[PDB]
């Protein structure tokens, strides 16, 4: 009964979070996490993924308190983050990688860069550790971590991050020759984040 | 006693401590953490000083600290 | 839970007074004839905290490693190698 | 920037007794064609307190070296238990790999090592010397610490 309905509130929090409400997903992980810290302890890894999600809707929600759902978010994503470096699975450990890359976003609109770049380069550890040459979660992450680099006017390493993430595209267009329009499109939000990167 | 001066205090050093994840910290953390800070800044002044001589600069400024932290060395979690 | 606090990025964990005397003696070991602009002080400033929390990021880790909670300063000796400057 | 990028490092057979030699893939890109040499050393952190116990374990000197893709396996014999001071001998310590472009180091990449007693008894109350033959070293492949430094390329 509580893990049935904790598992469907993740799931009509995640239908609010393509729903566009942020709050109602907010809340719906809020209770979620509340049934699971309540039940299993704060310290069980059956509260992980719902702890993620919560610390996930808050970091959205954070758009004068963002601090404090910063706080909360970066906490939950913390909790999270342990509960899986516990586990020795493949599906853990990429989460907590996932659970690495929204704490290093909640750094850099915390404007806390030199830990951003941190936690982008921890996911980016276990990602490469676990994912393969061509998966777009490793472009998912260069991406993140060279612009992290440009708010921390750190330019020049982050067009290199730029073109890790870019390249990682480009070489997943080859096994995918024997998703081509995805990548055609947000090859251009790279490329201009390269020409303006170190032009400052 | 004047080689007891010291800039940072107890409170700020276990700030810093929990905020690097510790949870508990052992007696002697103050004087290692004092220790060792010392050192980074000896060896940071140094460089900083260095090139206030070397661009001829008396009131040196960050542009010197901040090309003589470069010269100190940057740790990252993996490879990529 | 005791997990990992974050910062605010609005002002600094140290004083600069405190701290710019420090760094004043600390100069003065080398030479009797300096000065300090404040912006220079500033820029130390924030170096400091930034290896201070890089190696308590470290030093959790193999304390982490052997079955303790509490830190000894041997994990701060280690932490600084695993950087490794001396 | 640099000239070289170290792309990763992979520890092989972890973990494993103190005395088995170390193996480490290890895999970089040199920018351009390299005149002067490059040398990579594994360093074994004896003692914590004191880099005096450093101990080099084994070291490799190229040169010339292309440009391009290039990886290697880098094998090292176990550090040398007559050196070690016997408190740091069993518990955690650091190991390291650096290179070096003709004299200055512009690279260090750092690991934890957990060197535990497997034997519940041993782990439960140790020997005053430490059993190096029953030890086992558990290298941190989670958690590489690469610290670069930058350098002349000329």
């Amino acid at each position: 009964d509580v893990d049935s309905e904790a598992k469907k509130l993740l799931g009509l929090g995640q239908k609010h979070l393509v729903m566009g409400d942020i709050p109602a997903a907010v809340n719906a992980f809020q209770e979620a996490a509340s049934l699971l810290g309540k039940k299993y302890g704060e310290t069980a890894n059956e509260c992980g993924e719902a702890f993620f999600f919560y610390g996930k809707s808050l970091l959205e929600l954070a758009r004068e308190e963002e601090i404090g759902n910063l706080e909360l978010a970066w906490d939950m994503l913390d909790l999270a983050k342990i509960i899986f470096k516990r586990q020795e699975t493949k599906e853990a450990q990429l989460y907590a990688a996932q659970a690495h890359l929204k704490l290093g976003e909640v750094s850099v609109e915390s404007e806390n860069y030199v830990q951003a770049v941190e936690e982008f380069q921890s996911c980016l550890n276990l990602q490469e550790q676990y994912l393969e040459a061509h998966d777009r979660l490793l472009a998912e992450t260069h991406y993140q971590l060279g612009l992290a680099y440009g708010y921390n006017s750190q330019y020049d390493e982050a067009v290199a991050q730029f073109s890790k993430s870019i390249e990682v595209i480009e070489n997943r267009m080859a096994v995918l020759n024997e998703e081509i329009e995805e990548l055609k499109e947000l090859l251009p939000e790279i490329r201009e984040k390269i020409e303006d990167a170190k032009e400052s | 006693l004047r080689d007891n001066i010291q800039g940072i205090t107890k409170p700020a050093i276990r700030r810093l401590a929990r905020r690097g994840g510790v949870k508990r910290i052992s007696g002697l953390i103050y004087e290692e953490t004092r220790g060792v800070l010392k050192v980074f800044l000896e060896n940071v002044i140094r460089d900083a000083v260095t090139y206030t001589e070397h661009a001829k600069r008396k009131t040196v400024t960050a542009m010197d600290v901040v090309y003589a932290l470069k010269r100190q060395g940057r740790t990252l979690y993996g490879f990529g | 839970r005791e997990i990992r606090r974050y910062q605010k990025s609005t002002e600094l964990l140290i004083r600069k007074l405190p701290f710019q005397r420090l760094v004043r003696e600390i100069a003065q070991d080398f030479k009797t004839d300096l000065r300090f602009q404040s912006a220079a002080i500033g820029a130390l400033q924030e170096a400091s905290e930034a290896y201070l929390v890089g190696l308590f990021e470290d030093t959790n880790l193999c304390a982490i490693h052997a079955k303790r909670v509490t830190i000894m300063p041997k994990d701060i000796q280690l932490a600084r190698r695993i950087r490794g400057e001396r | 920037m640099a000239k070289v990028s170290v792309l990763n490092v992979a520890v092989l057979e972890n973990p494993s007794p103190f005395h088995s030699p170390f193996r480490f893939e290890i895999s970089f890109e040199c920018s351009e064609a390299l005149a002067d040499d490059l040398e990579w050393k594994i360093i074994y952190v004896g003692s914590a307190e004191s880099e005096e116990f450093d101990q080099i374990l084994d070291s490799v000197l190229v040169g010339p070296v292309p440009a391009g893709r290039h990886m290697f396996v880098f094998q090292a014999d176990a550090p040398n238990p007559s050196l070690i001071p016997e408190t740091d001998a069993v518990g955690v310590t650091v190991v390291l790999i650096t290179c070096t472009y003709h004299g200055q180091e512009f690279i260090r990449v750092g690991y934890y090592v957990n060197n535990e007693y497997l034997n519940p008894e041993l782990r439960e109350n140790p020997p005053m010397k430490p059993d190096f033959s029953q030890l086992q070293r558990n290298i941190l492949a989670s958690n590489p610490r690469v610290t670069r430094f930058h350098i002349n390329w000329d």
